[PDB]
């Protein structure tokens, strides 16, 4: 049932996910494996089965509230509009972007330095941060309107699109 | 308190002048200003007057969505 | 030979100043600009301009070949270095002279002699200037420093023999700190200046900084244009300066004047320069150093004595004798305030940004020497100064009143500045004084001033109410003019409204990292926290490091910022070398 849902948020050392347990695995195939290896929160996040790993259930609830604040109630309704019309003229934050990209081609940089300046504010809400770290999938707002953001992350593996990055982008 | 208030950026009015200014502004207020009373009435909506190809994707993305938005 | 065309080997307000002086004198002006200064005011003000190229100072303005090639291609026959950069480089002065050009400044030998602080102390002692007790030669080991400190009693100070800019001085309160402080000073001097030599002297508890402007002649004449007080310092760099030096006995004033003349004559100094002293709370004067260039503070002396010091430099370089035969009598009192791009609400940390608005005061007794204008951009490469505001009056009180007015008028937007601090100090009682003394000193700002300045935020909306659009309208209520700011969703008189269709308002989030507790530990990358230039790489590929260990040093606004490891592990993927320009968010290395 969970795998069919759109978002999966797990508590770090408390939530696990696996078809078969390590004892049954040992009985049938003889392999020795712990829970963390066989479906810890972070392992599943890196494999893509989990979208978010938190440290506590309160953090999970807050992540859910933030996630829902970008979305409509259903396929037909409109999403909430939050703080429309801020800063309608070029700002120093906009002018910082003219010199953000490194001069040399081989240099990596953090794409968040651009994502935190090209939208309404620093409310870039990232989803599945761990799955494909070369790709960034997030929510943001343009003039108060939610938008999805698919960005490359040069800071990680030169921003090359790998298997997990491709699937993360497609699902998003 | 996070309400957006009226600011007198420059000048220092006396209480009588402030009273006069606020009275004039309140009178100039916009009245009901688009109340929530609006009711839905889809009778004769333009989307229903359009010809749609029997396989038009706009039957989903324009017609169905217009009839379903709330 | 006589100056016919002057190349100003500098930038900003000083470049504009020298260009204006040359225009007054009737000479032609050549400007040299780096790529970041492609449209600075001096470039357009000069008769002609040449592009040195490059972005950093170390590759544009500090290159003898580039400056001399600009001189050759422009046909200039004199070079004026301004201040900073090469203005105190004896080798550059010698190269300029060898190229057959008129070096507008002191001789290379004078520069070397007065730059070597121990040699400077020897010259001062020979000239019989007042000196604070201290070892006349560099110490050998911490034992010598401890012997001096035990003899003379703490407090004490250890100073590098070639240090400058306020970095080369360290302080010892107790005998226990002497060895570690000496070792630290030695290593810092070795790293920064090459000459790993230092000496020790007594440390004044709350000194005043008093200096004398000297016009010196190639024919041996010397005149003291007047004194200045620059006690208001931030990091051993001045912020507010006065002329003449206030609240000094005639004995002190005469001693400063005479010792300055004697020092210049002993050193063989010619051209404009300054002699800097220290006045302790006990009233004793001590010789501190000699600046061998036109000093940033010269405008106050110009205003109070009526001397054009840049044109005096031109005349001395042309070799004529001084037209001034006796020390001028000061008239009035002048204050100078530096408009730095520094935020007083953030520890005076400089930051770049656009100058979206720059409206300087005018009117009685106000002079503005600015290298900035509306639409200019301050990058991360060069010093943080934007302009200098000079306010003059018939007396100190009138000057202070005019300063209050002018600072109230002065407006700058787009980036932070020290105008809020100037506005506060010009009315702080500790600076006004009691008519016979005043309480400030060289460490007053950082340790005694009540810092009430709020951090700069610009127009960024921070609170929920800041998001609401507003419109400002002029109203009149019985004649009285008012400016009223009205929100776009205001509801008054039982009516009104806007943004009905499902609009929500909440506190906007800062354009900063998500604020996770990991403090960037979620990744392996070390990222440059600001735009700057890598000046030192403290690690090497494959080097294992621990959290807090230094990784690189980034220079921004000519100030150094260390970037340190955020996690333990092996340094890998080093992508930076000394001298490389780096942008914010650039990956320096990965601690894997
Ligand atoms: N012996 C001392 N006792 C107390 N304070 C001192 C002493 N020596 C220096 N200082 C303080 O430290 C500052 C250091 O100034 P100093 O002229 O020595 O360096 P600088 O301006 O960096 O040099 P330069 O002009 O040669 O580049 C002095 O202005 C004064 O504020
Ligand atoms: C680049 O900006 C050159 C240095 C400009 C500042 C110079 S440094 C030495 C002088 N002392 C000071 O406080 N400003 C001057
Ligand atoms: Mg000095």
């Amino acid at each position: 049932s969970p795998i069919q849902t759109d978002l999966l948020v797990a508590v770090r050392d408390q939530g696990y996910m696996f078809i078969t347990g390590p004892d049954v695995i040992k009985d049938v195939t003889g392999e020795d494996v712990t829970f963390d290896e066989l479906g810890g929160a972070d392992e599943q996040a890196k494999r893509g089965n989990i979208h978010k790993v938190v440290n506590s259930e309160a953090e999970a609830y807050q992540y859910v509230r933030d996630y829902l604040s970008f979305l409509p109630s259903n396929h037909f309704d409109n999403p909430p509009i939050v703080n429309p019309g801020m800063e309608p003229e070029i700002t120093p934050h906009d002018l910082e972007l003219d010199s953000i990209v490194p001069d040399a081609d081989n240099m990596a940089y953090d794409m968040h330095e651009i994502l935190l300046r090209i939208f309404d504010d620093g409310d870039v809400f990232e989803i599945a941060e761990q799955r494909g770290p070369a790709m960034i999938t997030a929510f943001a707002r343009v003039d108060g309107h939610p938008v999805g953001v698919i960005a490359n992350q040069p800071m990680v593996l030169s921003g090359a699109i790998d298997n997990e990055a491709s699937d993360k982008a497609a699902s998003f | 308190d996070h309400e957006a208030h009226i600011k007198v950026l420059r000048g220092e009015p006396t209480p009588e002048e402030m009273a006069a200014l606020m009275a004039v502004l309140a009178s100039a207020g916009g009245g009901p200003a688009e109340p929530v009373k609006k009711e839905r009435n889809m009778w004769g909506h333009p989307v229903d007057k359009l010809r749609y190809s029997v396989f038009s994707w706009q039957r989903v993305t324009l017609l169905e969505r217009t009839h379903m938005r709330r | 030979s006589k100056i016919s065309k002057v190349l100003v080997a500098n930038r900003g307000e000083i470049a504009v100043r020298v260009i204006r002086a040359a225009k007054d004198a009737g000479l032609a002006s050549v400007a040299v600009y780096a790529e970041p200064d492609a449209d600075a005011p001096h470039v357009r003000l000069a008769d002609e301009a040449f592009a040195l190229g490059g972005q950093t100072s170390a590759e544009s303005y500090l290159v003898f070949e580039k400056i001399l090639d600009a001189a050759e291609k422009s046909g200039a026959n004199a070079i004026h270095p301004g201040y900073g950069f090469l203005s105190e480089n004896a080798d550059f002065a010698q190269a300029v002279i060898d190229a057959g050009l008129i070096w507008i400044g002191p001789s290379p030998q004078s520069i070397r002699d007065l730059g070597d602080k121990v040699t400077a102390r020897h010259i001062a002692a020979r000239a019989k200037a007042p000196l604070v007790p201290g070892t006349p030669d560099p110490v050998k080991d911490a034992d010598e420093v401890v012997a001096f400190a035990k003899e003379h009693g703490v407090p004490v100070a250890i100073k590098a023999a070639f240090g400058g800019g306020g970095r080369g001085m360290k302080v010892a309160r107790t005998l226990e700190e002497i060895p570690e402080l000496f070792e630290s000073a030695t290593r810092e001097a070795i790293a920064a200046f090459g000459r790993g030599e230092c000496f020790v002297e007594r440390y004044l508890d709350k000194p005043r900084h008093v200096e004398a402007q000297v016009i010196a002649d190639q024919h041996g004449n010397v005149v003291v244009a007047g004194t200045r007080d620059c006690s208001l310092q931030r990091r051993f760099q001045k912020l507010v300066e006065e002329a003449p030096a206030p609240f000094l006995t005639d004995a002190q004033r005469k001693e400063i004047h005479e010792s300055a003349k004697r020092i210049c004559k002993e050193a063989g100094y010619y051209g404009a320069g300054t002699v800097e002293y220290l006045v302790g709370q006990d009233g004793l004067i001590s010789f501190l150093e000699v600046n061998t260039r036109l000093q940033v503070e010269h405008p106050v002396t110009e205003e109070t004595s009526g001397i054009d010091l840049v044109r005096q430099q031109f005349k001395i370089a042309n070799g004529e004798p001084l037209d001034i035969t006796e020390d001028p009598t000061p008239r009035g009192h002048s204050f100078e305030f530096r408009i730095n791009g520094e935020d007083a609400g953030r520890g005076f940390l400089p930051a770049p940004g656009p100058v979206t608005k720059f409206v300087a005061p005018t009117g009685p007794g106000v002079r503005m020497d600015s290298g900035v204008e509306t639409g200019s951009v301050i990058g991360g490469q060069f010093d943080s100064m934007l302009a200098k505001l000079i306010v003059t009056g018939a007396t100190r009180e009138e000057a202070l009143e005019r300063s209050r007015r002018a600072l109230a008028e002065f407006t700058v937007e787009g980036l932070a500045t020290v105008i809020p601090f100037h506005r506060a100090v010009v009315s702080d009682p500790a600076f006004i004084g009691d008519g016979e003394k005043f309480d400030v000193h060289t460490r007053w700002i950082e340790t005694e001033w009540n810092n009430t300045v709020e951090p700069f935020t610009g127009g960024d909306p921070i609170e929920e109410e800041d998001t609401v659009p507003r419109q400002t309208v002029v109203v009149e209520v019985g004649g009285r003019r008012l400016e009223v700011s009205l929100p776009g969703d205001l509801a008054i008189g039982g009516g009104g409204g806007a943004a009905a269709p499902g609009v929500v308002r909440k506190k906007p989030k800062p354009r900063k990292r998500g604020g996770g507790g990991a403090k960037a530990a979620s990744g392996d990358a070390v990222t440059a926290p600001m735009q700057g230039t890598v000046v030192k790489v403290a690690v090497e590929e494959g080097q294992e490091v621990s959290a807090g260990d230094l990784v690189v040093v980034l220079e921004a606004m000519k100030m150094e910022n260390p970037v340190t490891a955020h996690k333990d592990g092996t340094i890998t993927g080093l992508a930076v070398e000394a001298g490389a320009a780096i942008t914010q968010g650039t990956v320096i290395a990965e601690i894997k």
